[PDB]
C-alpha cells in the first residue's frame, strides 16, 4: 500500500477554536521537517496562529490548499513520511512504530 | 497538574483591540460573554508565561523569589481552571468568579517587585555573562507584558460588572477613556514628576507643550486609550529628563532649559516627543539604557532602572513604541508612538512556541560582522 | 580554482581604523608594507563576498547580471593571487601591482548598477516572498559594504603611491582629511542637492545650519574623516528632505519651511541632525524606508530607493550609524552619527562564517509574539 | 588507551596570523558540538575572530586555558570525542574512521 505515513490533523489551537482558515503554507511538498518548524499560518476569529510541526519527517502531500476558509477541527491537512524516497509514492492522492 | 500547563501553554493567546474592549463595554456589556472568554483566556496567558519561567537558568529558577512567583501563578491558574465546566447560567458562578479575579489580582500585586528582587539577587550573587543577560531581558519584557495584559483583562471585567454604582471615572468604559485629552495627561504627568524633582533637587525645569493635529488643525488632540498607561510612560520620561537637565546645570550660570513636549496627530500615529537639553547619551550606550536595572543614579529620582523598559512595554502593548535619540553634548528626544485608531490597537502578547523556546536554548554564535583587536598593530612602522 | 575561494573565504577580514590609515599614510608610507597587506587582504575580502553570492536563491543567481558580477570578482581575485609569491624587493612587482589595483577598480565601476539590475530583473520577473526579501536585503548591505571597503583600500594605495605629483587635495592623507570641517561639507552637499531640486521643482528650501561643540564651545567642528563619504550621506538625506518639503507645500499658502541642520560634538559622537517639516512618515513604514528599492517617487529626485540604505552603510562602515525618527503629520529627523575619535573608527566588515550561512538557509519560524485575525470578532454581540 | 578522539589545532585564521590569544571559551567541557558552533574568541594583532567548530562531537578537555596570549599555530587547543560517555576518560590529562 502506501508507505508508513502520518496525517497532520487540524487541532484546537485556541481553547474555543472550532475551525480555521489555512492562510498560508510555510513548507513545500518534498521539504524536510524537524520538530517545531513552522508549518502554516492558521487564521481564526481571534488570531493568526503559527502552526508548528509536531513530528520530524518530510512533507509528502498537502490535503487542504492555501486559502481554504472554515476547515473543521480534525481535518487532515497534509501527510508526513519518515524518509524522502517515500514522497513520490503520494503523487496521486502500522510500521510507523 | 503539569499536563494542564503543557496543554494551555500550547494554546495561542487571543489578542484584543481597544475597539473590541470599547465596543464590548459600551454596546454589549454581557457578563456571561466576558466570563466565557476570561475563564479560558487567563489560564492560557498564565500557562504561556509559566512555560517560559521554567526555561530560565537553574541558578535563577533557584532563588526563593522566583519560586514564590511560580507558586502564585500556579495557584491562580488552578483557581481559574475550576470554572471550565461551571455554567454561566447560574448567577452564583458569575459572582464568585468576580471574587476570584479580585483575589488573583491582589496576589499578583507583589509580582513585579518579587521578580525584580529575584533577578537582582541573582545578578549580584552569581557571575553574569551576556548570553544569559539578553535572555533575562527577553524573559522580563515578555513576563511583564503578560502581567500588563492580565491586569488589563481583570480590570475590564471588575470595573464593568463589579456593580460599583459610584465609579471614580463615570464616562469611561472600564479603564478605557473614549476621549482622552492627551495634553492634559502630559500636564498631570509633568506636575507629578516636578514635585518629586523639586523635593530633592530644590528646583525643576518648566514644561512647554505644543500640539499639531494634522487630522483637524485647531482641535485639541484626543485619542481612545487607557489613561493610566499613558500617564505612566510620560511620568517616567519626564523624571529622566528633569534629572538629566538639573544635574547638568547645577554647576552652570545659564539657568535651566525647559522640557519641551510636542504632541502630533496624523492618519496613523499619535506621536508625543519629549525633548530636553540635558546633555544626551553617547550612541554606544543607547541600547543598554533599555536594560532592566541599567542605571547611572546612585544604586534620587533614579535607581531601579525600570522606567525606560517598562515604559516601552506599555507603548508596544497596543502596537505603539517608545524610541530615544540623543545628540551627545546637547540633549535627548524621547518619543512615544501610539496608534491613532483604536481599531488598529491590538494587544501584542508573548506566545510560548518553538520560537520562544529557541531564545532560551540559543547559544553564542560567531559574529556575522568583523571586530578589531583590543590592541591593534601600530601602523607607525 | 574553487579551493582557493573556499580557503580565502574562511580567512577573517582585517578591519582597519581611520587612525591606522592616517598613521600609515602620514608617519610611515612604506609601499612594501601596503603591498604585503593588500595582496592578501583584497582576496580575503573578495572571497568572503563570493561565498555569499553563491548562497543566493538559484533564480537570482541565474540572472545574466549576477553572473557578470561573479565573473568580475573572480577575475579580480585571480589577478591579485598572482602576487602571493612575488617579492616586494623588486620595484617592477610594486609597479604592476599598482596597475592591477587600477584595473580592478575600473572593472568594479559598473558593479553597483549591475547588481541592482540583477535584483530588479529578479524582483519584477519572479514572484517575491518576505523570507527571500530580508535575505536579499541582508546580502546587499553586506555586498555593498565590502565594495565600499575595497574601494577604500585601493584608493589609499593608489593615492599614496600613484606618485601623482599634482594631487587634487594636497594636505589630505590618501582620501582621509585630518581636519574635515563638517559644516562646509554640509553646505556643499546642500548646494548640490538644491540645484537638482530647483531644476525640477522650480524652488527649494533654504538651509539653516547650527553647531554646538561641547568638546570646545566656540570652535568650528572638525573631524578626521573621508569627506566624500560624509558628502554622500548628506547629499542623499537633503534630496529626501527637499522633495518631502516641496511636495507638501506646492498646494499650500504657508511658504516653504527651511531644512535645519544641527551639528554637535561630544566625548564620543559627532552627530548631525537634518530636520524637515515635510510631513513625516507613519511609524509602520519607517523600517521599510531602508529596503533597497522602496520608493514613493514615480518608478524626480527620487526613484531608485538606494539613497537611504547606502547612506546608512557609509555611516555604519566606520562604526557610526544613520537613524530616522518622524512625527507623522509634521516632519522628520534624520541623524548621522560618526565616531568623534579616529582611534575608534574601525571598518565594520562582513565576515563569511557559519553565522552568515545560517542567514541564507534560515527558514520562516513561528512568531514569538501574537498577531490578530485579519477579520476580528465584532464585540458588539 | 584513550578512546577515539580529535585534537583541535589552532589554524592560521587570517592569511598572516602566526599566533593568537585565546580570549574566551564559548563551549564548556562536556557540551555537545555541531559543525559550525562558536568555539572560542581568538584575538590577534588584526582582529578578534570567532573560531568555529569544524567537526561535530563533544568537548572532552581544554588544553589551552582562557587568557593564554601568543599561542603558536598548530597548538592543540582542546579535545573532541564522538560520544558523551567518552568524556570522563579524559579527566586526567585510529577508529575515528
Ligand atoms: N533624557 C535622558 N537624558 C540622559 N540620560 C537619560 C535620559 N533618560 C534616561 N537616561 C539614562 O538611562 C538610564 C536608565 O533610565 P531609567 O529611567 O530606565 O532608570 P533610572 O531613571 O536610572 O531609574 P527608574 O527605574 O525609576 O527609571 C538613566 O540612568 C540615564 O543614564
Ligand atoms: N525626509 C523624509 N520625509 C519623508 N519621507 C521620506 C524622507 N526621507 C525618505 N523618505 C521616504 O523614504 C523613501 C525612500 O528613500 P530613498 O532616498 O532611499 O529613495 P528615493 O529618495 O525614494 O530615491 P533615491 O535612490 O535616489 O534616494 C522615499 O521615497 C520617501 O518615501
Ligand atoms: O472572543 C473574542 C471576543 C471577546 C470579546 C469580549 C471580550 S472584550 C471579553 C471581555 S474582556
Ligand atoms: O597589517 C596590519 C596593519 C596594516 C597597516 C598598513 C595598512 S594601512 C596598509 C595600507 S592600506
Ligand atoms: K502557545
Ligand atoms: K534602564
Ligand atoms: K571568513
Ligand atoms: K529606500
Ligand atoms: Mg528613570
Ligand atoms: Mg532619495
Amino acid at each position: 500500500s502506501y508507505p508508513p505515513h502520518m496525517q497532520v490533523l487540524l487541532p484546537a489551537l485556541s481553547p474555543t477554536m472550532t475551525m480555521g482558515t489555512v492562510q498560508r503554507w510555510e513548507k513545500k511538498v518534498g521539504e524536510k521537517l524537524s520538530e517545531g518548524d513552522l508549518l502554516a499560518e492558521i487564521e481564526t476569529d481571534k488570531a493568526t496562529i503559527g502552526f508548528e510541526v509536531q513530528e520530524e519527517g518530510y512533507l509528502a502531500k498537502i490535503l487542504v490548499p492555501e486559502g481554504t476558509r472554515d476547515v473543521p477541527l480534525g481535518t487532515p491537512l497534509c501527510i508526513i513520511v519518515e524518509k524522502e524516497a517515500d514522497i513520490s509514492a503520494f503523487a496521486d492522492y502500522t510500521d510507523l512504530k | 497538574v503539569p499536563k494542564q500547563i503543557e496543554r494551555y501553554s500550547r494554546f495561542s493567546p487571543s489578542p484584543l483591540s481597544i475597539k473590541q474592549f470599547l465596543d464590548f463595554g459600551r454596546d454589549n456589556a454581557c457578563e456571561k460573554t466576558s466570563y466565557m472568554f476570561l475563564r479560558k483566556e487567563l489560564p492560557v496567558r498564565l500557562a504561556n508565561t509559566m512555560r517560559e519561567v521554567n526555561l530560565l537558568p537553574d541558578n535563577l529558577l533557584n532563588r526563593p523569589s522566583v519560586g514564590l512567583v511560580q507558586s502564585w501563578y500556579m495557584q491562580s491558574f488552578l483557581e481559574l481552571l475550576e470554572y471550565e465546566n461551571k455554567s454561566p447560567e447560574d448567577p452564583q458562578v458569575l459572582d464568585n468568579f468576580l471574587q476570584v479575579l479580585i483575589k488573583v489580582r491582589n496576589r499578583h500585586n507583589d509580582v513585579v517587585p518579587t521578580m525584580a528582587q529575584g533577578v537582582i539577587e541573582y545578578k549580584e550573587k552569581f557571575g553574569f555573562d551576556p548570553f544569559i543577560s539578553t535572555n533575562i531581558q527577553y524573559f522580563l519584557d515578555r513576563f511583564y507584558t503578560n502581567r500588563i495584559s492580565f491586569r488589563m483583562l481583570i480590570n475590564q471585567h471588575t470595573l464593568l460588572f463589579g456593580g460599583d454604582t459610584n465609579p471614580v471615572h463615570p464616562k469611561h468604559i472600564g479603564s478605557i477613556d473614549p476621549t482622552c485629552n492627551v495634553a492634559d495627561v502630559v500636564k498631570d504627568a509633568y506636575e507629578t514628576a516636578k514635585m518629586l524633582c523639586e523635593q530633592y533637587y530644590l528646583v525643576a525645569p518648566e514644561l512647554e507643550v505644543e500640539e499639531f493635529n494634522a487630522k483637524a488643525p485647531d482641535k485639541p488632540i484626543q485619542v481612545v486609550y487607557v489613561p493610566s498607561h499613558l500617564f505612566h510612560m510620560l511620568f517616567e520620561l519626564f523624571k529622566n529628563s528633569m534629572r538629566a537637565t538639573v544635574e547638568l546645570y547645577e554647576d552652570r550660570k545659564e539657568g535651566y532649559p525647559a522640557v519641551k513636549t510636542l504632541v502630533t496627530l496624523g492618519k496613523e500615529d499619535l506621536s508625543i516627543k519629549i525633548s530636553d537639553l540635558g546633555g544626551g547619551v553617547p550612541l554606544r550606550k543607547i541600547d543598554r539604557l533599555f536594560n532592566y536595572m541599567y542605571s547611572t543614579a546612585p544604586r534620587p529620582l533614579a535607581g531601579f532602572g525600570y522606567g525606560l523598559p517598562i515604559s516601552r512595554l506599555y507603548a508596544r502593548y497596543f502596537q505603539g513604541d517608545l524610541k530615544l535619540y540623543s545628540m551627545e553634548g546637547v540633549g535627548t528626544d524621547a518619543v512615544i508612538y501610539l496608534k491613532a485608531l483604536s481599531s488598529e490597537s491590538f494587544e501584542r502578547l508573548p506566545v510560548f512556541n518553538k520560537s520562544a523556546w529557541r531564545h532560551y536554548k540559543t547559544t553564542p554564535e560567531a559574529d556575522d560582522w568583523s571586530n578589531p583587536s583590543s590592541e591593534p598593530r601600530d601602523a607607525s612602522k
